[PDB]
């Protein structure tokens, strides 16, 4: 019954129109009390409510951005579009699609979390490059492989090994913006160097804005 | 709906089980200003009348016979001899949006008086004085239909309360709407008091071979005596025979000679009560 | 304004009280309160929906009620578990506010030693003008420690102000870092010291 | 959709004799070999009943007798139908019949007997009808112009929906369904009995029981009587919407009743084989 | 309203002729036992005339 699918462009231009399509199923905007809404939350900050589409087509807005906040609905397509006009540079946050099932139950359902950044920098290509152990890579025994990627402005990226097959024990921890202006993150999956050459290791990069599905296998490389 | 456009849902040919509604204990209040809360599930009426309107928690007492109120004296009044019942529950669960739910309506400014059971759709502007309106929203003329806002986190006196009126009106037509007439288990080959829908009496409920008509249920004899009826639950012929009775005749000799007796249960096989049949 | 304290941590198995402010006339009656629990990297989970009653999805020892004007979710039984950020939520006269947040942590954990592993780049990203000496720092519970570099020249930043704030399944926050260098210079440098400092074990 | 279709050449209606007709079950009691008598509203034996002809002759001269008038409903009526193509399929009642009293819509075109106790204002001369379409080669119902200002309703007794044939063939009568639309103490007691017949222009003689169909608990006032017949219109026959109607061949023997004691004779199986009028020649008394 | 005069609303069964009835136990209506607690289906048997 909970089929919340948060979508929308992440890297947007300043003073643009943001589109957040939240597809769902099961419960619809017909029974009273049921209401879909979006909650703004910056990375590492608190939460704040922005829009709340109700069953009676009531577009309740917040006084913080009352002039620029707009949201529509679609009962047939089961998709709710939040049109945040005049995207300010400070509006960089992680939106969350929720569902007000009733007045007492405050936002029972919750989405996944789509990070939306706003700037003038354009998108860039990925830097998918394996991390093979070297002669000076043996410190205590841990010499796991990696899929370090850099030189890309859009922050939300996901690494899937073997298209979600070898994802057992993945410890890929993302990072924040560096001093140059490019993000970077590597995979810390728990895979020793013993079972490295017999199995196929291919980290399929998932870039949403640029839509580049670059694939690169991993083999132990020499000097 | 609201108090301004309270509808009427009249349904006939019902088996209205009010016992499960009284045993629900989910609504806020159930005390009704009519007949007693008990014994109403056995009295039979012609048809039931249902209404629908919402009033805030501060005026939930204005749906009683002999009450005054700015909301009730112009939207929905009570009859002088109201004998039905009124049920209300807390509606602040699914019908109260943030910022004020303006879906429901209300009307408090009326120049004329309201009569019991009088649903009006009066939408014209009202004049609070002598000067005519002539279609203006200025002085001495106010719109009666105002916004019935619902603050989701307000006091109890402002929370919505769905109210329904169940009038038990009786007409000249035969009674049709009444509740459950429960039954019991089947007893066979025993003198027991039966409580059938049509007949009530005592006797032995046995089986037989006679077959009744598809529409006929009961059965009589030559000298107007019941012989067999049909079970309302399962289609079957049950022979109703009067259980063993008779007269006791004490056959005793002269009390001067002896003091022993010998009772005689007349016209009984005496398997139901020196034995010599 | 549902202002909440930063982090009121306590011993495991203790009924530590979480509080947010009075929520005055801007909030009408304070009758719809729902505490949250947002794990780092996932969506928040509803531990309570009403003043006292909790939902049926995450029914556990998460209990709490509002005495006079403030709510407090008291957890006694199921306390020795994962930690997250709490959020008391309620509706105002015309709007919905979430207030601040309470990043409640579980104080008390045996620390032994972090992980200092050097991962030199392979011969795939060197010739592509993307040489990077990544350093893995993990195996430490309390927060994300600061990485120190003393590679015989000077402590250089080189873009390590990340700390990767993301906990794993073992609730161990790793403080990994990276290193941006010149296009092609491998034999001219030495082993860059990545001896991270940790509370309890400086090495 | 109310336009008046008289197109009738009326003649003094004849009357037939009730050869031991109009006997139903006064209650639901079962009795074997009992001669119990009661004071009921049965139809008196050997009594002149009203006859209405509804046969459209198209021979040398022919006649277009199509009678459906109002009948004063005192206490009851003994309704018969010596039809062969199921023409008569409607029975409406009422006191004034013009949006004043609770009326009835007991009719079954081809689906089921829809007992809808509604309070519409039906117009003065309603009539049903079917069409003999040349594109389908089937007798389907396409006319339901009975009521015009449909109002709210009070009772619904829609039975199981079925499908008839509506074959308006000619020949010999082979079906007879009798009904008693009596109402006492606000109980619209309905009786029914389907008996085969083989006759041309005479009422079948003999005795036949009448099993109850339904007991409606509605207590409205019934002081009139109106029938709803079927118009088997066709495309081969000329005419217009006011005169191009081709009636079938049927007749209903309506008859008024009165309080009269009767001597019922239940059989060993539980049915009424014979009965005595208790008011006929002194032998019956 | 003189609240000194009050009457009993109802009881379990009908009172016997010429029998005293001085009780405080509330009527247990419905099916859930009241357990001496006043609330829904547990109204007080006595009520003031007003
Ligand atoms: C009444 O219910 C019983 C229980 O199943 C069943 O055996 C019987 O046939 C029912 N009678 C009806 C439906 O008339
Ligand atoms: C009394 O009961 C016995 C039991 O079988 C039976 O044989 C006997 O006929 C009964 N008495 C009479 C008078 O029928
Ligand atoms: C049919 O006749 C009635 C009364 O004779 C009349 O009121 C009605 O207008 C007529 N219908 C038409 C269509 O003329
Ligand atoms: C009464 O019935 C007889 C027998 O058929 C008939 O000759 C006579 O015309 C009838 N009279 C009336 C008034 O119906
Ligand atoms: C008869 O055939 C026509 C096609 O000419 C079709 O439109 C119609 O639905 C069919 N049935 C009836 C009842 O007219
Ligand atoms: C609804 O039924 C009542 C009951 O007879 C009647 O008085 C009223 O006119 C009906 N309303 C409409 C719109 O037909
Ligand atoms: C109609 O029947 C009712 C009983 O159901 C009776 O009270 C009333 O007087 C009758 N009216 C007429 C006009 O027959
Ligand atoms: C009575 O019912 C029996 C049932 O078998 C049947 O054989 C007999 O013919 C019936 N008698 C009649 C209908 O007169």
């Amino acid at each position: 019954q909970v089929t919340l699918r948060e979508s929308g462009p992440t890297l947007v231009k300043p003073k643009q129109t943001l589109t957040l399509t939240c597809t769902f199923s099961g419960f619809s905007l017909s029974t009273p009390g049921g209401g879909v809404g979006w909650i703004r939350q910056p990375p590492g900050k608190a939460l704040e409510w922005l829009a709340l589409i109700y069953w009676d087509d009531d577009k309740r807005y917040s006084p913080s951005l009352k002039s620029s906040l707009t949201i529509t609905k679609d009962t047939s397509k089961n998709q709710v579009v939040l049109t945040m006009t005049n995207m300010d540079p400070v509006d960089t946050a992680t939106y969350y699609c929720a569902r007000l099932t009733a007045a007492d139950t405050i936002f029972d359902c919750w989405g996944q979390g789509t990070l939306v950044t706003v700037s003038s920098a354009s998108t860039k290509g990925p830097s998918v490059f394996p991390l093979a152990p070297s002669s000076k890579s043996t410190s205590g025994g841990t010499a796991a492989l990696g899929c370090l990627v850099k030189d890309y402005f859009p922050e939300p990226v996901t690494v899937s090994w073997n298209s979600g097959a070898l994802t057992s024990g993945v410890h890929t921890f993302p990072a924040v913006l560096q001093s140059s202006g490019l993000y970077s993150l590597s995979s810390v999956v728990t895979v020793p160097s013993s079972s490295l050459g017999t199995q196929t290791y291919i980290c399929n990069v998932n870039h949403k804005p640029s839509n580049t599905k670059v694939d690169k296998r991993v083999e132990p490389k020499s000097c | 709906a609201s108090v301004y456009a309270w509808n009427r849902k009249r349904i006939s040919n019902c088996v209205a089980d009010y016992s499960v509604l009284y045993n629900s204990a989910s609504f806020s209040t159930f005390k009704c200003y009519g007949v007693s809360p008990t014994k109403l599930n056995d009295l039979c009426f012609t048809n039931v009348y249902a209404d629908s309107f919402v009033i805030r928690g501060d005026e939930v007492r204005q749906i009683a016979p002999g009450q005054t109120g700015k909301i009730a004296d112009y939207n929905y009044k009570l009859p002088d001899d109201f004998t039905g019942c009124v049920i209300a529950w807390n509606s602040n669960n699914l019908d109260s949006k943030v910022g004020g739910n303006y879906n429901y309506l209300y009307r408090l400014f009326r120049k004329s008086n309201l009569k019991p059971f009088e649903r009006d759709i009066s939408t014209e502007i009202y004049q609070a004085g002598s000067t005519p309106c002539n279609g203006v929203e200025g002085f001495n003329c106010y719109f009666p239909l105002q916004s019935y806002g619902f603050q989701p986190t307000n006091g109890v006196g402002y929370q919505p309360y769905r109210v329904v009126v169940l009038s038990f009106e009786l007409l000249h037509a035969p009674a049709t709407v009444c509740g459950p007439k429960k039954s019991t288990n089947l007893v066979k080959n025993k003198c027991v008091n039966f409580n059938f829908n049509g007949l009530t009496g005592t006797g032995v409920l046995t089986e037989s071979n006679k077959k009744f008509l598809p529409f006929q249920q009961f059965g009589r004899d030559i000298a107007d005596t019941t012989d067999a009826v049909r079970d309302p639950q399962t289609l079957e012929i049950l022979d109703i025979t009067p259980c063993s009775f008779g007269g006791v005749s004490v056959i005793t000799p002269g009390t001067n000679t002896s003091n022993q007796v010998a009772v005689l249960y007349q016209d009984v096989n005496c398997t139901e009560v020196n034995v010599f049949q | 304004a549902l202002t909440q304290p930063a982090s009121v941590s306590g011993s495991p198995g203790l009924s530590i009280t979480i509080s947010c402010t009075a929520t005055s006339s801007d909030v009408g009656a304070y009758n719809y309160v729902s505490w949250y629990q947002q794990h780092p990297g996932q969506a928040p989970k509803l531990m309570i929906y009403d003043v006292s009653k909790r939902p049926s999805g995450v029914s556990n020892r998460f209990s709490g009620s509002k005495s006079a004007n403030t709510a407090s979710l008291t957890i006694s039984g199921l306390q020795a578990e994962d930690e997250a950020d709490y959020y008391c939520s309620s509706y105002t006269t015309t709007s919905v506010v979430f207030g601040g947040g309470t990043k409640l942590t579980v104080l008390g954990q045996p620390k032994a030693a972090p992980s200092v592993t050097l991962f030199p780049p392979s011969s795939e990203e060197l010739q592509a003008n993307k040489a990077t000496l990544v350093c893995l720092i993990s195996d430490f519970y309390p927060g994300a420690v600061t990485v120190a570099w003393k590679a015989d020249s000077s402590p250089v930043k080189a873009g390590v102000e990340t700390t990767t704030p993301s906990k794993q399944s073992n609730n161990k926050y790793a403080a990994s870092s990276y290193l941006s260098l010149t296009p092609e210079q491998w034999k001219s440098h030495r082993s860059y010291s990545c001896q991270v400092t940790h509370e309890g074990s400086t090495v | 959709q109310c336009v008046n279709l008289t197109t009738r050449t009326q003649l003094p209606p004849a009357y037939t004799n009730s050869f031991t007709r109009g006997v139903y079950y006064p209650d639901k009691v079962f009795r074997s070999s009992v001669l119990h008598s009661t004071q009921d509203l049965f139809l008196p034996f050997f009594s002149n009943v009203t006859w209405f002809h509804a046969i459209h002759v198209s021979g040398t001269n022919g006649t277009k007798r199509f009678d459906n008038p109002v009948l004063p409903f005192n206490d009851g009526v003994y309704f018969a139908s010596t039809e062969k193509s199921n023409i008569i399929r409607g029975w409406i009642f009422g006191t004034t019949l013009d949006s004043k009293t609770q009326s009835l819509l007991i009719v079954n075109n081809a689906t089921n007997v829809v007992i809808k106790v509604c309070e519409f204002q039906f117009c003065n001369d309603p009539f049903l009808g079917v069409y003999y379409h040349k594109n389908n080669k089937s007798w389907m119902e396409s006319e339901f112009r009975v009521y015009s200002s449909a109002n709210n309703c009070t009772f619904e007794y829609v039975s199981q929906p079925f499908l008839m044939d509506l074959e308006g063939k000619q020949g010999n009568f082979k079906n007879l369904r009798e009904f008693v639309f009596k109402n006492i103490d606000g109980y619209f007691k309905i009786y029914s009995k389907h008996t085969p017949i083989n006759l041309v222009r005479d009422l079948p003689q003999g005795f036949s029981a009448l099993e109850p169909l339904v007991d409606l608990p509605i207590g409205i006032n019934i002081t009139r009587f109106q029938t709803l017949l079927a118009l088997h219109r066709s495309y081969l026959t000329p005419g217009d919407s006011s005169s191009g109607w081709t009636a079938g061949a049927a007749a209903y023997y309506v008859g008024y009743l009165q309080p009269r004691t009767f001597l019922l004779k239940y059989n060993e199986n539980g049915t009424i084989t014979d009965a005595v009028d208790c008011a006929l020649d002194p032998l019956s008394e």
